[PDB]
């Protein structure tokens, strides 16, 4: 029971790389959740999908560190996602 | 009585309100303990009990606190 | 999930126990390991004061049968 | 003194805030009902007073008189309330 | 067929049991406690919010979003300045003036969609015979200055080139329907 | 009397409302609502716009019931053209019309509570509302302001997954009404705030032209959906939720019932939607299909003329009323033979309701007025037009 | 969903309803995207015969 | 690092972060764009998460979102409410009705843009500008608020 | 050392004040199907500090028509009284134990009604004055039953000192007995902190009155005051009616349980807010003068009788 939830929690925390990775995700994406990388675009954005979660949150993008020169560590904006991968993120097309 | 009934179901606070007003106006009158309050509080010794001179004409007053004479609070004990 | 509300509550809680443990150990330090005497009525202040005079200047110091 | 120490820190903490707050940045509304309430309020507030010594008066040796007195006070004020209800008062 | 809401069919005469049940409802706020239970229940439900930058609310192919002008795969811009996109725009947003290009082809010298005037109806998407003007998927084009929102042919053609891959996929999915 | 205006910025004022209140103490003796803060000139602009390019305007008059609004213009223009929409389109308009009444009622019941002070009902239902817009967006491309219901028929066929998704929403939606049902229908605090407030007598409601849930709440039995069945409201079965007494509670209870009755109508529409075309096959009225205009000359000519010039509806005038979620929404469209209308008087259920505020809010406190506006479901787009 | 049974039981009770059966959040029940291509039906008036407009 | 310049860059970074993290918006509520934000306040796209107040009186509002047409009868008011907002204040114009006249541009009763009435910081486009789209616009305001360097300008002034 | 203690009581309480705000914005959230503030900082922990800094930086506005003292005295008084009332509270040991402690708490609360009156007069705009007059009335009315409910308690405690109740509640909470008043103390605690079911003092839909003309630093100080009170009154419920277990050998399990009960009852008024619509101005006074005051006055007499005829007169001292 409760142990299971704690267990999956550990998986999540330990999942995003070392503590460095977790902090990278914890502080800029504000979500420690692990999914399956569905691809990495040439800009650097990494896209993931967790079909187990609800429709709203089964597909997420972890934006890059630098796009077109600008640092995007903290100043992440949606448009960073490339037009090709925009529809996958918005569920316009179910195909990566 | 009938209103009483609806009153119990409509405006059911006043009913309870008055009921308590009365029950507090009755229990004191009829109770096996009411008398104790004036005693239990009377007994509580707050001010030093000054001793009286022994003219030697008093058999009621105990010459010593632990003597078998005088007032007792065994009523307070085992109350 | 609701568990995220916990972090905030925890910080509140820790910050509501400090005061109760703090006030109740800064008393047992200043008064020599003995709870600060509560002098509700004068008698108690008298006894307390009497204690001061009995030893040092502070009432917490307490002389015993060996005096 | 101990209280004085605490309180002045209390005012200081608040005056500090307002000061920084102002320094860091660098006609006929009347209803008798409202007046009436205020009045009732004190009539009740005074009664609260005549009722406040009851904790010390509980220990009074009389007891019978205590309760007889206290019950009369609470009952007569409540009747005052009763007439307040009966009259348009308390009906805003 | 009608239905009475809040109409008491009959006068249930108070029975002590009934009265008590009611009086208890007023005295011990029973129904109020019922309401608290409902909110406590959801507190335990999973929240429906999405991380906005990381996750995006789903939009299907017909989403109108932001205007773009497409080009033929060869590289010839699709618009042939028939100018009925201007005719059917409800807001008077699109302004088109044209002249025969040197090639001899028909093309628009100036195509200006005033996006602040546009109410994103999507009729222009509808009206175009060559389907040169399309409602592109992007909805995030908020701009610091009002002038940036006014769009000339070069911004729209550039918008078209950037989003052509998804626009083509979206039109691919919905053309049978149209 | 301490004149005080309920200024626009205040949240309870729906953004634009300047109710000049005369406060006889906290009791308010007179209200003189000053609307006009959102008059956009909707009906003088329509005269300069062709019949299709004026459809969009009708999605912005009441902005919380978009498609039902554009079903009144679509029925009017269709009458003046003696054309009728194809069978599938009429079911789709009834399917979308009830999704809009659920959408308006979630708007009206939850925002009323927001005004009274209950905040949670709004959040639970608003998530259920974006679920619904998605249905608009998936069928038209706009979350709201769709332009889907066209003067003849509807614009595009339903995507191939919408009816399954509408079933899943309707299947679980009733529990969601049940949940605010428990949280805001027996709370003594709601009942006290809503019961016996703004009672309107039956004859007074007819005389003031209330014509809506306000008409039905006081017991008058009138639904334009059963009395004068527009579209297919003759082939769907539902019960009008007539209230008995008229207090703002009976009107709330009626609005909650209509959401439930609309789920009954939505069920029937999914169960019985016919195979067919979504727009009438007269190229003169409804634009030719994309493939046809690109392969047949008669279709390009018909597409060019329809988009550039217009339907050119025959000269006449009609008043067509449909039961919009707020009440009777009617368009008096006067038409010369021209492709652009001559007059379009939008009867707004709301111009009549707001007039009633002074009579309905009689002997009432400043707080009661907040409930009185809430129970008229007034959106100032329709009133201001 | 994805709730430990106990939380679900508390949920169902506090609400008084089997909220699990009808969750608001959508999970793999919603129509998949890229539903198959649609071949829509052509209505009447597309006959190539006896279709005179004057008669319609 | 040690330089009066570095201390003044870091401290505005602090002042900018506070204003950026807690923007309390005040929505006039004109037309329908107010609904497309009532959806932002709602659960699918919470705004509070980002530090946005669902309802804030003018005197306690950092951002004014003008949603809907600004008629010539509400203009004199918008300016008042903008003028009565506390100094640090920003405006986000939502809707083609507000940023520009949109449908109703040529009307005699509609101001062709709120930019004519109140200075506008971010213009969010779309007839019902989508709710993510407003959320992107509010996030763009946060990017504009991060870039501002008020303390640096006072130091080198 | 005394100052150290002064700091230990005020600083932690103030920090707790801040995080209550955060907790109010997440528990209300999850109840309404939304995460609440988690993006600033980790899980929103830095969120309370963030708007505090935004509030103090924004320009404090002094309305053209405004007193400049009855305007700045009002938030100072509100924070000063609320933080002050934490001075004499048993946890289990009080910083400044006062023999007439509960009379101190009742009197200090009463003084806060002025701040509302002074701020309303100072603003010099109609919304403020109307709001203040109704507000003062609510607060004052909910003082008359608030006081009588305490007098019933005291008579079963024997003294006005809050420290005595730790010895009165060594065997059972005063909720078991006197539960009927707890409820009536809880509802009155909801009125006196102008929280939701009774938030007409400052209704938002009604008169968007107390802070109408108050922004930035003044807004914050009352603000802080309200939330600290929200805790204090809940804490008084957790000493007077829910008596945390006291062991003389280890004093902190008293504070540990005081921590737990205070947080849960503080959670309860958060839960009440989201769950209920706000009462009408007269509906609010109708409750106190009609529904509660007759119940309280009668149950007050029952608490002068229960002691005497049950020979249970409480021991003074
Ligand atoms: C406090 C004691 C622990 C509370 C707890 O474990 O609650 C979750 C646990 C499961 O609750 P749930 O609603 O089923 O959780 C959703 C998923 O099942 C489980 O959610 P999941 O599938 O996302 O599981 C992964 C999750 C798993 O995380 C957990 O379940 C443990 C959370 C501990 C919070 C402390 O870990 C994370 O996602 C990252 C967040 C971890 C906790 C963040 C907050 C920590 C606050 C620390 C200071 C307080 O609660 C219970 O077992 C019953 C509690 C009954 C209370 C009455
Ligand atoms: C209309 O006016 C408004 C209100 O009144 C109804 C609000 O409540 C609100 C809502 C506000 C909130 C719930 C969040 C505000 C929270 C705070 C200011 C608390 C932040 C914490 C602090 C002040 C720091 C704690 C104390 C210190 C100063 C230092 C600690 C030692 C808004 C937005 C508003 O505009
Ligand atoms: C004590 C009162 C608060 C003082 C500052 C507390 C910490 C501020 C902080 O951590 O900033 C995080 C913020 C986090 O927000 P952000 O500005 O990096 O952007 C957030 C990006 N997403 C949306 C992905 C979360 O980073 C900064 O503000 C950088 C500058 C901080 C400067 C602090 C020292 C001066
Ligand atoms: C674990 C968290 C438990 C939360 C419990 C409340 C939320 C769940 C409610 C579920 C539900 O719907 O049932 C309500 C139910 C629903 O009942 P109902 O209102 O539908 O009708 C039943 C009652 N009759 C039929 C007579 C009308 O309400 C009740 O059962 C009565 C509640 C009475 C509450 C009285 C006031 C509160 C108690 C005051 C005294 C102090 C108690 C302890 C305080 C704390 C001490 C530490
Ligand atoms: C000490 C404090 C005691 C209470 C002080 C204040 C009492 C005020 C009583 C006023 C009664 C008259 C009244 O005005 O209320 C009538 C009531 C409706 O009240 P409401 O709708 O609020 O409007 C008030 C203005 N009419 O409608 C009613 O008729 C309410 C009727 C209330 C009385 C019902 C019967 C009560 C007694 C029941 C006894 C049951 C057995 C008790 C046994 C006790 C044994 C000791
Ligand atoms: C801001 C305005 C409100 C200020 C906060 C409210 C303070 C309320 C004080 C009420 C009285 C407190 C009290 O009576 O305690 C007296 C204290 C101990 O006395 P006692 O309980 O009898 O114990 C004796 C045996 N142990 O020992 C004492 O004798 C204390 C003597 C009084 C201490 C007062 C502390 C300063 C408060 C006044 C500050 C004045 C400046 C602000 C003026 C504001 C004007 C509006
Ligand atoms: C011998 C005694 C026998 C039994 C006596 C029972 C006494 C009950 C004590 C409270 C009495 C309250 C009451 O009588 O109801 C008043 C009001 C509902 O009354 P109403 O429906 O307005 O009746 C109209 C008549 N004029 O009540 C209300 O308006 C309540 C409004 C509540 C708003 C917040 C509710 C929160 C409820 C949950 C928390 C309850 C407290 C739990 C914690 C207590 C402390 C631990
Ligand atoms: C549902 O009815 C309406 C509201 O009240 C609940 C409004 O608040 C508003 C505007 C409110 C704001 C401040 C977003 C509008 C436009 C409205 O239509
Ligand atoms: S319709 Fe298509 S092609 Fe004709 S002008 Fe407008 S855009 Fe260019
Ligand atoms: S912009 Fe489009 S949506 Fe926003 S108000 Fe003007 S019309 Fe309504």
């Amino acid at each position: 029971e409760l142990v299971e939830v704690l267990k999956r929690g550990v998986q999540q925390v330990t999942g995003h790389g070392g503590l460095r990775g977790l902090l990278r995700v914890f502080f800029r994406a504000n979500d420690i959740r692990i999914g399956t990388l569905v691809g990495e675009d040439k800009y650097g954005n990494k896209y993931y999908e967790d079909n187990k979660q609800f429709f709203g949150r089964h597909r997420w993008v972890i934006y890059t560190t630098e796009m077109n020169g600008k640092n995007t560590f903290w100043d992440v904006d949606g448009s960073m996602v490339p037009p090709e991968w925009h529809r996958w993120l918005h569920c316009m097309t179910d195909d990566p | 009585s009938a209103f009483l009934k609806n009153a119990w179901a409509k405006e059911p606070v006043l009913v309870v309100s008055f009921s308590v007003w009365g029950l507090a106006i009755i229990m004191p009158m009829i109770s096996p303990y009411t008398k104790y309050a004036s005693m239990i509080n009377k007994a509580t010794p707050y001010n030093y009990p000054v001793p009286v001179r022994d003219d030697g004409n008093m058999p009621d007053v105990p010459s010593h606190p632990q003597d078998p004479l005088g007032p007792s609070l065994d009523w307070l004990k085992n109350l | 999930m609701w568990f995220e509300i916990l972090p905030g509550l925890a910080i509140m809680g820790v910050c509501l126990v400090i005061p109760g443990v703090s006030t109740a150990y800064i008393h047992k330090f200043t008064n020599g390991g003995k709870e600060k005497r509560v002098a509700r009525v004068q008698y108690q202040w008298y006894l307390m004061e009497r204690d001061r005079r009995i030893s040092g200047v502070n009432r917490y110091y307490v002389s015993k049968g060996l005096e | 003194m101990n209280l004085y120490t605490v309180i002045f820190i209390n005012i200081l903490l608040s005056l500090t805030l307002i000061l920084v707050a102002f320094w860091l940045p660098q006609r006929l509304p009347f209803s008798m009902k409202f007046f009436l309430v205020a009045i009732t309020f004190l009539l009740f507030d005074l009664e609260i007073a005549l009722l406040l010594p009851l904790p010390w008066a509980i220990q009074t040796i009389k007891t019978s008189t205590m309760m007889i007195m206290a019950f009369i006070l609470v009952t007569i004020l409540s009747l005052g309330l009763a007439y307040e209800w009966t009259q348009k008062g308390l009906e805003w | 067929t009608y239905k009475y809401v809040n109409k008491k069919e009959q006068e249930s005469e108070v029975d002590m049991k009934s009265a008590t049940d009611n009086a208890a409802r007023i005295l011990m706020w029973t129904e109020l406690i019922r309401g608290l239970g409902m909110t406590l229940s959801y507190l335990f439900r999973e929240p429906a919010t999405i991380n906005y930058p990381f996750e995006k609310g789903p939009l299907s192919p017909r989403f109108r979003g932001e205007h773009a002008l497409r080009r033929y795969p060869s590289g010839e811009e699709r618009c042939i300045a028939c100018k009925l996109c201007e005719a059917i725009c409800p807001a008077q947003a699109i302004t088109i003036e044209a002249e025969p290009r040197a090639d001899g082809s028909r093309r628009t010298t100036r195509y200006d969609i005033d996006m602040t005037k546009c109410i994103y109806c999507g009729f222009c998407q509808e009206a175009c015979p060559v389907d040169a003007i399309v409602e592109g998927p992007n909805f995030e084009f908020s701009t610091e200055t009002h002038e940036e929102l006014l769009y000339n042919k070069e911004k729209l053609l550039n918008n078209g080139d950037k989003w052509e891959a998804e626009i083509a996929a979206n039109i691919q999915a919905d053309y049978l329907y149209r | 009397n301490m004149t005080l205006n309920f200024g626009p910025q205040h949240p309870a004022a729906h953004g634009v409302l300047r109710l000049v209140l005369e406060l006889s103490g906290e009791m308010v003796r007179k209200c003189d609502p000053h609307i006009g803060l959102l008059h956009r000139g909707t009906e003088k602009l329509i005269e300069y716009k062709t019949y299709l390019q004026a459809l969009p305007y009708f999605d912005r008059l009441d902005y919380v019931s978009m498609m039902c609004n554009e079903q009144a213009y679509s029925i009017a223009v269709e009458k003046l053209l003696n054309i009728q929409p194809p069978p599938r389109a009429q079911w789709i308009r009834v399917l979308f019309g009830e999704i809009t009444r659920i959408l308006n009622h979630i708007m009206a019941v939850t925002t009323h509570a927001l005004d009274i002070g209950a905040m949670t009902p709004f959040f639970w239902m608003f998530e259920e509302r974006e679920k619904m817009f998605e249905f608009y967006e998936r069928v038209s491309g706009a979350r709201m302001h769709a332009a889907y219901i066209r003067p003849g028929g509807v614009h595009q066929d339903l995507p191939l997954g919408l009816l399954d998704d509408i079933y899943e929403f309707s299947k679980n939606f009733s529990l969601r009404i049940d949940e605010v049902e428990e949280m805001l229908t027996n709370n003594r605090i709601w009942r006290n705030r809503t019961v016996d407030i703004g009672v309107v007598t039956a004859e007074d409601a007819l005389n003031y032209g209330f014509s809506g849930v306000m008409l039905r709440g006081s017991g008058i039995q009138w639904d334009l959906r059963k009395t004068q069945p527009y579209d297919v409201y003759d082939q769907v079965e539902f019960d009008v939720p007539i209230g008995s007494r008229g207090d703002c509670y009976d009107r709330y209870l009626c609005r909650v019932e209509e959401m439930r009755q609309s789920l009954r109508i939505i069920e029937q529409c999914l169960n019985k939607m016919p195979p067919g075309e979504i727009k009438v096959d007269d190229a003169k009225v409804s634009p030719p299909k994309r493939a046809e205009m690109k392969t047949s000359m008669e279709s390009l000519i018909h597409h060019f003329k329809l988009y550039t010039e217009g339907y050119q509806v025959p000269p006449g005038a009609t008043y067509t009323a449909i039961e919009a979620p707020k009440g009777e929404f009617g368009v008096y469209l006067v038409s010369d033979g021209s492709s652009r209308p001559y007059r379009c008087k939008i009867k707004a259920p709301g111009f009549a309701h707001l007039a009633g505020l002074d009579k309905m809010s009689k002997g009432h406190m400043l707080a009661d007025v907040v409930a009185i506006i809430g129970t008229q479901d007034i959106v100032f787009g329709e009133i201001d037009r | 969903a994805s709730a430990t049974r106990v939380i679900q039981k508390l949920r169902n009770w506090a609400s008084g309803q089997d909220l699990q059966a009808k969750l608001q959040l959508r999970y793999q029940e919603i129509a998949k995207r890229t539903q198959p291509p649609p071949k829509l039906p052509v209505g009447p008036s597309h006959k190539l015969s006896n279709n005179y407009y004057c008669t319609r | 690092r040690s330089r009066a310049e570095y201390v003044v860059t870091k401290l505005d970074d602090l002042i900018n972060w506070a204003r950026r993290s807690s923007l309390w918006p005040m929505t006039f509520g004109l037309a329908c764009c107010a609904v497309e934000m009532m959806h932002m306040a709602a659960p699918r796209y919470d705004m509070d998460r980002f530090g946005v107040v669902f309802r804030a009186s003018p005197r306690q509002a950092d951002v004014m979102i003008v949603a809907g047409t600004l008629t010539n009868k509400m203009a004199p008011a918008l300016r008042k409410v903008y003028d009565q907002m506390p100094e640090p204040r920003y405006v986000v114009s939502m809707g083609s009705c507000a940023n520009g006249g949109g449908y109703y541009h040529y009307s005699y009763s509609v101001v062709r843009g709120c930019d004519r009435i109140v200075p506008v910081d971010i213009y969010v486009p779309g007839c019902p500008p989508t709710a993510e789209a407003l959320l992107y616009g509010i996030l763009q305001l946060q990017r504009k608020i991060k870039r501002e360097q008020k303390l640096k300008i006072w130091y080198r002034r | 050392m005394f100052f150290i203690n002064i700091l230990t009581l005020l600083v932690p309480i103030l920090i707790a004040m801040a995080f209550l705000t955060l907790v109010e914005r997440k528990i209300l959230g999850y109840m309404q199907l939304r995460k609440g503030p988690n993006i600033v900082g980790p899980y929103g922990i830095l969120q309370p500090f963030a708007d505090a800094m935004k509030l103090f930086m924004k320009e404090p506005m002094r309305p053209l028509t405004t007193s400049m003292s009855l305007f700045i005295i009002a938030p100072t008084l509100s924070l000063t009284l609320a933080l002050s009332l934490w001075v004499p509270l048993p946890m289990p040991h009080p910083l400044i134990n006062l023999n007439l402690g509960i009379l101190f708490i009742l009197a200090t609360s009463s003084l806060s009604v002025y701040s509302i009156l002074w701020s309303g007069w100072a603003s010099n705009s109609k919304y403020s004055l109307f709001g203040a007059l109704r507000a003062v009335a609510q607060t004052i009315s909910y003082e008359v039953t608030m006081a009588i409910i305490l007098l019933s308690v005291l008579l079963m405690n024997g003294s006005y000192s809050l420290q005595t109740l730790i010895t009165t509640q060594e065997h059972m909470w005063l909720l078991l007995p006197a539960w009927p008043m707890a409820m009536m103390w809880f509802i009155s605690t909801l009125a006196e902190t102008n929280r939701a079911p009774f938030d007409l003092t400052e209704g938002e839909s009604e008169l968007v009155g107390f802070n109408v003309e108050y922004a930035a630093g003044p807004f914050a100080l009352f603000f802080m005051a309200e939330y600290t009170n929200i805790i204090l009154m809940n804490a008084l419920t957790t000493i007077i009616f829910l008596g945390p277990l006291y062991y003389i050998n280890l004093p902190e399990l008293y504070s540990t349980n005081f921590m737990m009960e205070a947080l849960l009852l503080s959670s309860t008024f958060l839960w009440i807010r989201a769950s209920y619509p706000r009462f009408r101005y007269d509906q609010l006074m109708h409750l106190l003068w009609k529904n509660f005051l007759p119940l309280t006055l009668a149950l007050c007499m029952w608490h002068i009788s229960l002691p005497i005829f049950t020979a249970g007169v409480p021991p003074y001292m």
